RNA sequence: AGAACCUUACCUGGUCUUGACAUCCACGGAAGUUUUCAGAGAUGAGAAUGUGCCUUCGGGAACCGUGAGACAGGUGCUGCAUGGCUGUCGUCAGCUCGUGUUGUGAAAUGUUGGGUUAAGUCCCGCAACGAGCGCAACCCUUAUCCUUUGUUGCCAGCGGUCCGGCCGGGAACUCAAAGGAGACUGCCAGUGAUAAACUGGAGGAAGGUGGGGAUGACGUCAAGUCAUCAUGGCCCUUACGACCAGGGCUACACACGUGCUACAAUGGCGCAUACAAAGAGAAGCGACCUCGCGAGAGCAAGCGGACCUCAUAAAGUGCGUCGUAGUCCGGAUUGGAGUCUGCAACUCGACUCCAUGAAGUCGGAAUCGCUAGUAAUCGUGGAUCAGAAUGCCACGGUGAAUACGU
RNA sequence: UCGGGCUCAUAACCCGA
RNA sequence: AUGUUU
């Protein structure tokens, strides 16, 4: 592997975490699953909310939460009654009666995940990745961004042989500490084969 | 006066107490060849002194914590020199002339994971 | 390679003063146990006394003088042949070369102790045998032999 | 991991839950010098596939039984895989 | 054998070997703890230790106590 | 008196954190040891990337936790609870016991 | 980063067939409890006991057993179907692209060149003009100084003192640790195109990317991993699925790689003694005192921790000595006796006790590492972890030689 | 002949028996 | 010297 994970070592500066709270040893332990648990439930139902982020927090015997959703409106349904039902879901696979809330996502053409799993179907939809990727991805680039990219994996198309297609847009520099980048991934299966996803974006140095 | 001397370096860190006049020195409880004395050229602590004289002129008594043994004797002579200046801040251009103000920056060495010793690393015969 | 240094030089002798020493004090000193060394290097001269008399200082590059070399050859490969040229040693080098192979065969009497095994070898110079004298002429049988080179 | 070996190891957990959860010791105190029998000692049948040293790890996200993290629970791919992202308060990559 | 105070063994055989003892004796007794302590009351008994295959008709002596049915039974292979 | 000892994975926790933990008791004024830094308990964890031999890559990781004194002095029942009840924190942890 | 069982995939045997793990339909039964017998266990058949949530009373919620299937299960094969991850040259200074232009074209130019730099570093020049990824920065950490905070940390002037930072007390000091100060060819001289830059200087803790981290370009080896996990296809379906007991991965007539310990007096053993840094911890670290030659066992406090336990650093230092002996070296091997971690240590565990004391006297052809707090040597802690580190990760003590030159 | 080394690997070459 | 192997 040349290039390592560009959000990784960020936690630290120019970019924040996603688990924020405390615990040692032996809270830790059970802590790590639940952060786990509800991120997988919430995530598959929230697909078509168009996900960003899932933070969670933790008070006092109760996560905190905050679905990064570029809509959330799909989480409430008949108002409150998609919430309250998943309200639940997290109070049971936490252990504790957690609180809950969201802060909707607006332009989620500009974050990496949304923008990830937006190109990773396009695929299933039958559609042509490279016609794609440097057009319905791109995007970003549109509302005035610094930089921006996507590298795609390997079984593009029918091919046997498995690759890489490049089409980028911008600066990337994985190198500036500062600099910050949204990375995300999404292993779309494709019906012939596991394609993946890998979108740069950079807004801004520092 | 109650002088002050840093006298911290290589994991140690000291305290030179420059007393006014008594050229002794009383090292943790001890007297400097009380001590580390014996053992290596620590008398280097007297090399500061090769400039102005002492006795009694003025005290050295120390006493130095943490650190190796040539490293806490070592860290007072780095502080000793600056520990004068309380009796002439201009005669410090007397000091480092001869190594001592400078903070001896040379220290150990981090461990690199996948070096026996952060430098050398294992054979490879059938390499 | 391409850049160029000075020399480290450090501590010299606890009292009797002399940089150059230490090396005698450093080269033969092992396992970095510098402490011990000085108990060595020291003591030596300490023995040498009554052995020789005159002050230990001179006693020492005394029969040092009859160790150090001064003129070695060095292998330089030319059309597949690799000739021995010989070259002068500077004395920057030249009282190290002494140095090494003096404790060496210090190292090598197989009797006792090394206090002796070293006043043995810095005294045999003069008088002429041992390992450590026996080099530095025996440098010599390689050089001019070679003249036909440098 | 396997599910089919998951499942297996899961019973060598609950098990302590229960005989080892108390019964340890109704026996344990007759088994050191108290007095003292042997019968207990004897009849000593109890615990069998159930053991306080017979139960694994397994990376808690995945299941590997090899490079496991107490602080964690997780093996060094999944934990470094998700540190990455953030799903662990104060974790940077170390380098002093 | 090292067992400090103590030594231990497998019931199942216990409740087996003197179980059958008191009434004279038939055939040989299949055994299966190679980690068991041989007893000095099984003196001689018609059993067997098993080898991972079958197992070895074997009898201790009166001078074999601490030692296992797994001792006086090959588990290997090799020559 | 009443101690508080501070434990967090971050100073956002600790900052902005322990010093209204001292200026909300004391309204106006009290006596309390006062807010203090300490050192810090680093766990460095290392763990192998690549799976499949290369044992030789590893990456290492330290989970800085940081702490903080303070302890209150005189007990003053008055500012007790303007303390204790005014426990907000965004999630970190303070002790509490004599 | 931890194979006695377990792990564990492999084997010999015992045993099962909508399943060990899922959802679901239907039936009976709250779930369960402790025991009995027989079995190696996997189980099988019982003996009593337990009698939860609601019900417009059927029904249902969990759940237990069974019946039946749709299904489930597979560390099974393809790392040339793949994701994700990583090694590799290589921490190399490279790798490109847009526009213009030259050529029929493939391409070229830039990016070449003159200096210069660790550097596609910087300047100069030039059919080139610009730009993107990369080297140089911001991140860490260390070297200084200041600010503040002073408890468990500190102890200077003051007294107290059972003389112990032990009391009060003092916030001075080291220290801790959040915010800063700082280094930038920034300034002086020479050289140099009066270019860049280089070489000496001052000042400073620190000079010319300060030192060490992390960071690994476009890519190559169809490089490695379907066994972490994910996944295309393919394959097994009273089984390549599943459960249990024993065995094996700890074989050996050999060979190689990485290591540990010695062959010794810069040493061994007996005495006393001198000093670090970083981490560890409630099924935890476990002081204290008693007994034990000993491992350790008993008693039991303290600390969830700058409060206690791990913790009693080792080299080093000054003495008794032994005298170059295969020994006062070295410790393999083995016999008998024990401790403990554990259902359980024969197969296959760590330690202790006494007895035994190996080869080995510095190692062929050849071959490796290391440019400084490095090499070298000496100790210390962590991870994994019931209990078996000559391994890995990390910490400091001490502490070199040598560098013309390609 | 065999065992080891040298090379990416053979032979050759070097070492040992 | 060769490698589909002096
Ligand atoms: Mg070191
Ligand atoms: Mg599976
Ligand atoms: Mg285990
Ligand atoms: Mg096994
Ligand atoms: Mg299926
Ligand atoms: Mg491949
Ligand atoms: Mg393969
Ligand atoms: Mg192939
Ligand atoms: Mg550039
Ligand atoms: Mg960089
Ligand atoms: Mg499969
Ligand atoms: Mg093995
Ligand atoms: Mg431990
Ligand atoms: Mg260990
Ligand atoms: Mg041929
Ligand atoms: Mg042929």
């Amino acid at each position: 592997g040349q290039k390592v994970h560009p959000n990784g070592i960020r936690l630290g500066i120019v970019k924040p975490w996603n688990s924020t709270w405390f615990a040692n040893t032996k809270e830790f332990a059970d802590n790590l699953d639940s952060d786990f648990k509800v991120r997988q439930y919430l995530t598959k139902e929230l697909a078509k909310a168009s996900v960003s982020r899932i933070v969670i927090e933790r008070p006092a015997k109760s996560i905190r939460v905050t679905i990064h959703t570029a809509r959330p409106g799909i989480v409430i349904g008949k108002k409150g009654e998609d919430v309250e039902k998943l309200r639940k879901v997290v109070a049971d696979i936490a252990g504790v009666p957690a609180q809950i809330n969201i802060a909707e996502v607006r332009k989620p053409e500009l974050d990496a995940k949304l923008v990830a799993d937006s190109i990773t179907s396009q695929l299933e939809r039958r559609v042509m990745f490279r016609r794609a990727m440097k057009r319905a991805v791109q995007n970003a680039m549109r509302l005035g961004a610094k930089g921006i990219k996507v590298e795609v994996s390997g079984r593009l198309g029918g091919a046997e042989i498995a690759r890489t297609e490049w089409y980028r847009e911008g600066r990337v520099p994985l190198h500036t500490l500062r600099a910050d980048i949204d990375y995300n991934t999404s292993e779309a299966h494709t019906t012939y084969g596991v394609i993946g996803v890998k979108v740069w974006i950079f807004k801004g140095e520092i | 006066n109650q002088y002050y001397g840093t006298g911290r370096r290589k994991s140690s860190a000291a305290r030179v107490f420059i007393k006014p006049g008594n050229g002794k020195i009383v090292i943790n409880q001890r007297s400097l060849e009380q001590y580390f004395g014996r053992e290596t050229a620590r008398m280097v602590v007297r090399q500061p002194l090769e400039l102005v004289d002492m006795v009694e002129k003025l005290d050295l008594y120390i006493t130095v914590k943490g650190g190796g043994i040539s490293g806490q004797a070592g860290a007072i002579r780095h502080g000793i020199t600056r520990a004068l200046m309380e009796y002439d801040e201009s005669l410090r251009s007397e000091l480092r002339k001869a190594g001592f103000v400078t903070r001896d920056a040379r220290q150990v060495e981090r461990k690199k994971v996948g070096l026996r010793k952060a430098r050398r690393r294992p054979q490879f015969s059938k390499r | 390679r391409r850049r160029v240094i000075g020399q480290r030089k450090i501590l010299p002798d606890p009292k009797f003063g002399s940089e150059l020493l230490a090396k005698f004090v450093n080269i033969l000193m092992v396992d970095g146990k510098k402490s011990t060394a000085e108990s060595i290097v020291y003591s030596a001269l300490e023995t040498l006394a009554q052995r020789s008399g005159k002050s230990e200082l001179e006693a020492f590059e005394v029969a040092l003088e009859n160790v150090r070399p001064t003129v070695e050859v060095k292998s330089r490969r030319v059309g597949g042949s690799t000739y021995q040229v010989p070259v002068e040693v500077r004395p920057v080098r030249r009282n190290a070369l002494a140095m090494r192979w003096i404790v060496e065969a210090a190292r090598k009497r197989g009797d006792k102790s090394m206090a002796l095994r070293l006043a043995n070898e810095l005294s045999d110079a003069a008088e002429n045998k041992g390992t450590a004298v026996k080099k530095r002429e025996d440098v010599h049988r390689m050089a001019e032999a070679n003249k036909a080179f440098a | 991991a396997k599910q089919s070996m998951k499942a297996r190891e899961v019973k060598r957990v609950a098990l302590a839950d229960k005989y080892f959860a108390k019964r340890a010791e109704l026996k344990a105190i007759i088994s050191d010098v108290n007095a003292r029998w042997n019968a207990v000692l004897k009849l000593q049948t109890l615990p069998r596939d159930s053991s306080p040293s017979r139960q694994r790890n397994r990376c808690r996200q995945t299941g590997r039984p090899h490079g496991f993290l107490r602080k964690f629970g997780l093996s060094r791919i999944k934990v470094r895989e998700a540190a990455m992202r953030g799903e662990i308060p104060g974790l940077k990559k170390a380098s002093w | 054998r090292s067992l400090k105070k103590g030594p231990f063994i497998d019931l199942h055989l216990l409740k087996k070997v003197e179980k059958a003892v008191e009434s004279g004796d038939k055939k040989p007794l299949r055994t299966w703890s190679r980690r068991s302590t041989i007893f000095p009351n099984m003196i001689g008994l018609t059993i067997a230790v098993h080898n991972g295959r079958q197992h070895v008709p074997v009898f201790v002596t009166d001078e074999m106590v601490g030692h296992k049915l797994g001792e006086f039974a090959p588990t290997r292979t090799y020559r | 008196r009443i101690r508080i000892r501070l434990k967090a994975f971050d100073h956002r926790l600790i900052d902005q954190a322990t010093a209204e933990i001292v200026e909300t008791a004391k309204r106006t004024g009290a006596q309390v040891r006062g807010p203090i830094p300490l050192p810090t308990r680093k766990e460095r964890f290392t763990v192998l990337i690549s799976p499949h031999v290369n044992k030789d890559a590893r990456d290492q990781y330290e989970i800085r936790t940081h702490l903080r004194l303070v302890d209150i002095v005189e007990p003053t029942e008055k500012t007790v609870d303007a303390l204790m009840r005014l426990d907000l924190a965004a999630g970190v942890d303070v002790q509490i016991s004599l």
